[PDB]
């Protein structure tokens, strides 16, 4: 007559009952993705409905055991991870209204069209057509036209829907003992354990700002660089003591700055590193790339792939007339079944993507022995950060020379180092302020701090202060610009991308120090270093069974986030930028406007 | 002549909880025809050297057969504790015999999935060595009398192996035969 008992039995039954339904659903989904036919379409739903209904039935019975009395942490983690129900606590009609609102928000985004001038035809959509214009076009007028048209078509429709969405989600959050929906999102970082490994939700915000204040000096001197280059592209539309227009950053929204490389090169006379010609001179094929990835992985001290992995995985586009999704994914069907689905080519980007996706397989293989409910990463920010360090380590000149794609006569240079660092920086450092600002705005709008009559004002005011970007045309309260992104129209968390960047560099620095490497961090290589495997293998096996603080400490030696390795990575770029910006101006003043 | 060829080449095997047992006596056992089968995953022997296996004599030979997972083969050993070895089949501490196990993924698996191979996961107390439990009574965990109905806090005692061909290596069906010797 205890609650420690009567809970172990329930979990023992649940694990063995769910490990079959999950496998059936995964197999049906793989069958859908490998070949697309209506018969498979029906089966996908036939499996998903059963899995969802069974999970709901189990969640209904699980809450009868109060979790306060459970003293063992391992059982408590499995029990608490299942007590979460969701929208089932709302009213019957309120449950369907929110689903209708989500569907009518999602349907507009993919069905958005903008008119063309001087002809009723040529109405472009987002994914096929407008992306090309935002990627390659160099005319101010066309970029302004597209930027205004997208937010005049979709934004002006999506605002009342979002006004209802916030109210329904806020009621949902308060129904489940939480404060607001932002507090619901920040429930993924809550850890309980010893007296020093306790992390509360409220501590997350103070860790984002504290870690952001050190990224400011570098970013302010990358921004102040890029602006100057843009003064060549548009001679009379950039202010030397002001911010940057929003429709000139090489993207529809500004999330990435990578498309600006061709306009901002440090030394344009030296060819970049590219070894696709030697991949076809030697005679490689689709299988040899994955074999080389496997050799690299077994070099460091990790297990090799299973016999079935080569038999079930689809490493090439089928030639029997079957249509595929053709997007690189790593699948863990469960019960010792791991697969990789991608359309491999002989390009260098595919060579890196092979390593990136194979990292997920190793991570999943590490914790296959853990119980079913704890087979996930410690937080949402590790499962992608573990795989990216492999791609970082497999793109160094030394590893390529060792494999056989380069000769010994290739000598590294200062200018190529600067070029590679700047290309990395544009992609990595240029996204942090955008993510931080968007997440902070959503957090402050869920709590109701900003009423419905001051949304766009605060949005464009914080755009100038944090990111340094000024709107090209004025916007009143009828518009809704934040809704234009994919992750705002469709409900998705956005803070994982901020933490992943910090984690991937803490891990890289720790592993590099483990392997006895001397020199700049950006040329580290963990090949043939056994002691660099176990240090990693300690964390990967833990899963969610322990608070993420201890899992982090098993690798980095610290207890929370830190930005020192990130600034160690970009030190030569920081010094060079500080040298080139002598007779210029850093910072920005938030009063200049282009429309005036 | 002892008919081991029926035991190691049986067209149908039995489950683990209702495990099958055969008695061998008053015949000449050829122990060298056991190496004419497929390669074996585990061939642990306790107390009798295989090279001297043909050099000794015994009164009775008891052969036990069943089918289990791949992660559970290590539980068939003296002194080891777990789930199969505490609820299904218990081996004596001073065991004198041999254990043979081999993979039968192709023979004992279907694309839809076998569901006639099942095992027991709940029992009140551990099992004395060489004991068979076939009762199918509803398990009792709390204090409410479960009236033979699978309700709240009332569980069915048996669950099925979902053997399928696309599984890994530690989840495919494995066939196990244990030979025990008697000298009295
Ligand atoms: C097992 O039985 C089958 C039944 O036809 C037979 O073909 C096979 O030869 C037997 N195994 C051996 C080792 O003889
Ligand atoms: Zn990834």
């Amino acid at each position: 007559s205890t609650i420690e008992e009567l809970a172990k039995t329930f979990l023992e039954k649940f694990n063995q009952e769910a490990e079959d339904l999950s496998y059936q659903s995964a197999l049906a989904s793989w069958d859908y993705n490998t070949n697309i036919t209506e018969e498979n379409v029906q089966k996908m739903n036939d499996a998903e409905a059963k899995w969802s209904a069974f999970y709901e039935e189990q969640s209904k019975l699980a809450k009868t055991y109060p979790s306060q009395e459970v003293q063992n942490l391992t059982v408590k983690r499995q029990l608490q991870a299942l007590q979460q129900s969701g929208s089932s606590a709302l009213s019957a009609d309120k449950s369907k209204q929110l689903n209708t609102i989500l569907s009518t928000m999602s349907t507009i985004y993919s069905t958005g069209k903008v008119c063309n001038q001087s002809n009723p035809q040529e109405c472009f959509l987002l994914e096929p057509g407008l992306d090309e214009i935002m990627a390659k076009s160099t005319d101010y007028n066309e970029r302004l036209w597209a930027w205004e048209g997208w937010r005049s078509v979709v934004g002006k429709q999506l605002r009342p829907l979002y006004e209802e969405y916030v109210v329904l989600k806020n009621e949902m959050a308060r129904a489940n003992n939480y404060e607001d929906y932002g507090d619901y999102w920040r429930a993924d970082y809550e850890a309980e354990g010893a007296d020093g490994y306790d992390y509360s939700r409220s501590q997350l915000i103070d860790d984002v700002e504290r870690t952001f204040s050190e990224i400011k000096p570098l970013y302010e001197q990358l921004h102040a660089f890029v602006r100057t280059k843009l003064m060549d592209a548009y001679p009379s539309r950039i202010s030397p003591t002001g911010c940057l227009p929003a429709h000139l950053l090489g993207d529809m929204w500004g999330r990435f700055w990578t498309n600006l490389y061709s306009l901002t090169v440090p030394f344009g006379q030296k060819p970049n590193i590219d070894v696709t010609d030697t991949m076809v001179n030697q005679g490689w094929d689709a299988e040899r790339i994955f074999k080389e990835a496997e050799k690299f992985f077994v070099s460091v001290g990790l297990p090799s792939m299973t016999q079935g992995f080569w038999e079930n995985s689809m490493l090439t586009e089928p030639g029997d007339g079957r249509k595929v999704v053709c997007h690189p994914t790593a699948w863990d069907l469960g019960k010792g079944d791991f697969r990789i689905k991608m359309c491999t080519k002989v390009t260098m980007d595919n060579f890196l993507t092979a390593h990136h996706e194979m990292g997920h397989i190793q991570y999943d293989m590490a914790y296959a022995t853990q119980p079913f409910l704890l087979r996930n990463g410690a937080n949402e920010g590790f499962h992608e950060a573990v795989g990216e360090i492999m791609s970082l380590s497999a793109a160094t000149p030394e590893h390529l020379k060792s494999i056989g794609l380069l000769p010994y006569d290739f000598h590294e240079d200062n200018e190529t180092e600067i070029n590679f660092l700047l290309k990395q920086a544009l992609t990595i450092v240029g996204t942090l302020p955008f993510t931080y600002m968007l997440e902070k705005w959503r957090w402050m709008v869920f709590k109701g701090e900003i009423p419905k009559e001051q949304w766009m004002q605060k949005w464009w005011e914080m755009k100038r202060e944090i990111v340094g970007v000024v709107e090209p045309m004025p916007h009143d309260e009828t518009y809704c610009d934040p809704a234009a992104l994919f992750h705002v129209a469709n409900d998705y968390s956005f803070i994982r991308y901020y933490t992943r960047t910090i984690y991937q560099f803490q891990f890289q620095e720790a592993l590099c120090q483990a392997a006895q490497h001397e020199g700049p961090l950006h040329k580290c290589d963990i090949s043939n270093s056994t002691e660099a495997g176990q240090k990693l293998l300690n964390m990967l096996r833990l899963g969610r069974s322990e608070p993420w603080t201890l899992a982090l400490e098993n690798v980095v030696g610290a207890k929370n986030m830190d930005v020192r390795p990130l600034l160690n990575y970009f030190e030569p770029l920081f010094t060079w930028l500080k040298e080139q910006n002598r007779n210029s101006f850093v910072g920005w003043s938030t009063e200049w406007t282009p429309y005036a | 002549l002892c008919p081991f060829d029926e035991v190691f080449n049986a067209t149908r095997f039995a489950s683990v909880y209702a495990w099958n047992r055969k008695r061998i006596s008053n015949c000449v056992a050829d122990y060298s025809v056991l190496y004419n089968f497929a390669p074996f995953f585990a061939f642990k022997c306790y107390g009798v050297s295989p090279t001297k296996l043909n050099d000794l004599c015994f009164t009775n030979v008891y052969a036990d057969s069943f089918v289990i997972r791949g992660n559970e083969v290590s539980q068939i050993a003296p002194g080891q504790t777990g789930n199969i070895a505490d609820y299904n089949y218990k081996l004596p501490d001073d065991f004198t015999g041999c254990v043979i196990a081999w993979n039968s993924n192709k023979l004992d698996s279907k694309v839809g999935g076998n569901y006639n191979y099942r095992y027991r996961l709940f029992r009140k107390s551990n099992l004395k060595p060489f004991e068979r439990d076939i009762s199918t009574e509803i398990y009792q965990a709390g204090n409410k009398p479960c009236n033979g109905v699978a309700g709240v806090n009332c569980y069915f005692p048996l669950q099925s192996y979902g053997f399928r061909p696309t599984y890994g290596v530690g989840h495919q069906p494995y066939r196990v035969v244990v030979l025990s010797f008697e000298l009295l």
